[PDB]
RNA sequence: AGCAGAGUGGCGCAGCGGAAGCGUGCUGGGCCCAUAACCCAGAGGUCGAUGGAUCGAAACCAUCCUCUGCUACCA
């Protein structure tokens, strides 16, 4: 299954497929083929098995040696050991977030259900690069600090440039946790020092305490239909949710409720929403059958919902509770909030436009990323430490946790501040 | 020979002429509508315009839609015009001619089961097949009977047609080869575009209901080609049988979905 | 992946059991002192593939082949 969710976030032009296939062995993929124009801009999924020969390096199935195929310029070979079967240490899960700035709201959502991260830095561009800081800050807000910085694209980048970049990032982030996070330079054109990464992810990132006894909550981020185009009438199936569970052991045959709900017909107001109920058909993770779905892992829960809800990606950031979950489904919400004194996620060589942003004005639409949900809503009352927001589609608030608040600076939204629900 | 009971055309009868060769005045063409009887086109009237062109890569084996001005049954000369044409429009005549040719081929054998082709005593053969059809009245009526016969299987060997030589061995599997049919296949597209979570269930229920109806009657089959999009494809040989299937399919969509409530487009 | 379209001369592209078309270039010659437009012949044909029912498949039938498109992605 899975034990931890390590995320693979990283700004434009570092190469995703080479690094993702080295760590998991499962390709990051989704629509267009044209696998991506540059680096993956979709929310990729992948799981993997991490075993040892009693060595800090992680074998392949063929554990005698491993000859890469990253480049035919030279032969990159590494040796994990010699063969006689290897001991399974754990089953790991990844969360490949978008690597592009416009997709920030999606990157936030996907990130918010991980248990650790890997900041994929690229040495090609600017030294205190916008997105590195954006990522790091969001991570410390959500409730994580289990980060391993990875210098992913320094294959042709000289050692002065690459040294200056790690220095400037680590010096800018002087108020964000990063001093207890290692910085592992690797090759992505010769897959070198990959074996030492395997030692790091088992060290810096154990399994955090998971609450089995507590009531099941599944947060769905990806939508999958298994009926698909060309289905037969008596080959009928349910609709499958790619979600991570962050609380409770969800068992097979259990009934689960999707709690933001669907709005009642001919509503004259903003209420009323009614949750949808679906019975769990199957609990699939990796490529191995399971009867349980332990928390701390990203699992494909097939449920008895019908094709229309899974025919496109429409279940992004929905909260699912088993069953008749107590969590309130607000339509208008009381945010406590604070703002950054800089504009996060933007800053170029001329140092534009990380200038301090003006105060929020009422009746402006802002993206409130609450939980893994992403709703848009307008601010109806605006006091400094008390704003009232009215949301277009209702938000199930599992706990008052955190929020991330963004404002439409130009073409798309950009992160301005965070806070906590009251 | 020819399918028609009469041996000659009449004034202002639209015919199709095979241009055999160009010589002097114009061309000594053969009317193919009535056997292979000789006629002629130009000298005075045929052209409608002059542009100093009439062929380039238009070779031979071709054919003109013409109308009969003067016909001489005794003398065997038929003065023809193409300039007269307006409701006698060439495309429609050509379409009619092709259909007539296949009908002629059916009526001129007929003939255990080689077929043969040719030749047999000629007046008798034509009289018992094609002349009798023309008699059985009139030309519209013959066309209708012929069409019914053509349809393979509507119903298969029947009408009367008590005729003659034996004659069912030929009717059974010469005629299908002779014609050929082609084909007819028609898609029927249905999109049921629900987006409640009750509506989807309603569509699914409707599809199941549809299957039950299909089994009950015996014909097709609806197939899901995308989550809201459904295709049945209906073949028709009796023509109007596809209408009956379409009506049933529509009714399932309209009544069954309604029960648990949904929306549809068809 | 399932699905709407296509299979023809270089290109455009008629056509359907008793026919490899026509448009455009192509090349020669003519008219004219000569070219041009024009005219004529010349030149360009697995009609995807695999067969079958058949007196005969350019035509019926089934499959395979491809691009053109769809819910927009299918653990």
């Amino acid at each position: 299954q899975a034990t931890i969710n390590i995320g693979t976030i990283g700004h434009v032009a570092h190469g995703k497929s080479t690094v993702v296939k080295a760590i998991s062995g499962v390709h990051t993929v989704r629509f267009k083929n044209e696998l991506e124009r540059n680096i993956t801009i979709k929310l990729g999924y992948a799981n993997a098995k991490i075993y040892k020969l009693d060595d800090p390096s992680c074998p392949r199935p063929e554990c005698y040696r491993s000859c890469g195929s990253s480049t035919p310029d030279e032969f990159p070979t590494d040796i994990p050991g010699t063969k006689g079967n290897f001991k399974l240490v754990r089953h790991v899960s990844f969360v490949d977030c978008p690597g592009h700035d416009i997709l920030m709201a999606t990157m936030l959502n996907g990130a918010a259900v991980m248990d650790a991260a890997l900041l994929l830095i690229a040495g090609n561009e600017s030294c205190p690069q916008p997105q590195t800081s954006e990522h790091l800050a969001a991570i410390e807000i959500m409730k994580l600090k289990h980060i391993l910085i990875l210098q992913n694209k320094i294959d042709l980048v000289k050692e002065s440039q690459a040294k200056e970049q790690y220095e400037q990032i680590l010096a800018f982030v002087q108020g964000t946790v990063a001093e207890g996070a290692p910085i592992i330079p690797i090759s992505a054109q010769l897959k070198y020092n990959i074996e030492v990464v395997c030692e790091y992810i088992v060290k810096k990132i154990p399994v955090p305490p998971r609450d089995f006894t507590s009531e099941p909550r599944l947060i769905v981020i990806r939508s999958f239909d298994v009926n698909k185009p060309g289905c037969e009438v008596d080959d009928l199936k349910g609709g499958v949710a790619g979600g991570s569970i962050l609380k409770g052991v969800l068992k097979v045959g259990q009934e689960i409720e999707v709690r933001p709900g669907i709005v009642s017909k001919d509503s004259e107001g903003k209420l009323m929403c009614k949750p949808i109920f679906s019975k769990i058909v199957s609990l699939f993770a990796e490529h191995n059958d399971l009867q349980y779905a332990a928390p701390g892992g990203l699992i494909g829960v097939g449920t008895k919902i019908d094709p229309t809800l899974c025919r496109a990606d429409r279940m992004v950031g929905q909260v699912l509770g088993a069953v008749g979950a107590l969590p309130e489904i607000f339509t208008e919400l009381e945010i406590s909030y604070f703002l950054l004194r800089r504009l996060l996620g933007v800053r170029t060589e001329g140092d534009k436009k990380a200038a301090k942003v003006q105060k929020l004005s009422k009746n402006e639409v802002l993206m409130v990323n609450i939980g893994s949900l992403s709703t848009g809503g307008r601010v109806s009352a605006v006091k400094a430490d008390l704003g009232k927001i009215v949301l277009t589609n209702p938000v199930c608030t599992e706990v008052g946790e955190k929020i991330a608040l963004s404002r439409r600076v130009e073409k798309h939204w950009r992160l301005i501040g965070w806070g906590q629900i009251r | 020979c020819r399918f028609y009971q009469h041996k000659f055309p009449e004034v202002e009868d639209v015919v199709m002429v095979n241009v055999r060769s160009i010589a002097e005045m114009g061309a000594y063409v053969s009317l193919l509508e009535y056997n292979n009887i000789e006629g002629m086109i130009l000298l005075s009237e045929l052209s409608r315009r002059r542009i100093r062109s009439i062929n380039k890569l238009i070779r031979i084996g071709r054919n003109e839609c013409v109308v009969v001005i003067r016909v001489d049954k005794e003398k065997g000369y038929i003065d023809l015009s193409k300039r007269r044409v307006s409701p006698e429009e060439a495309i429609k005549c050509e379409d009619k001619f092709t259909k007539s040719k296949t009908v002629y081929s059916i009526l001129r054998h007929v003939a255990e089961v080689l077929e043969y082709t040719k030749d047999e005593q000629l007046e008798s053969l034509f009289q018992r097949t094609a002349w009798v059809f023309d008699d059985k009245y009139k030309r519209p009526g013959y066309g209708a009977y012929d069409a019914f016969k053509h349809a393979v299987s509507d119903p298969s060997i029947l009408d009367s047609l008590d005729l003659n030589e034996d004659e069912r061995e030929v009717l059974i599997n010469n005629i299908n080869r002779r014609l050929t049919p082609q084909a007819v296949k028609i898609r029927a597209d249905i999109e049921v575009a629900c987006y409640g979570y009750e509506g989807i269930d309603a569509v699914k229920e409707a599809l199941r209901a549809g299957l039950n109806c299909s089994t009950e009657t015996m014909p097709i089959k609806i197939n899901l080609i995308a989550p809201p999009r459904y295709v049945m494809t209906t073949t028709t040989l009796e023509r109007t049988e596809g209408l009956s299937v379409l009506n049933q399919a529509m009714a399932v969509i309209k009544e069954k979905i309604e029960e648990k409530r949904g929306v549809f487009n068809v």
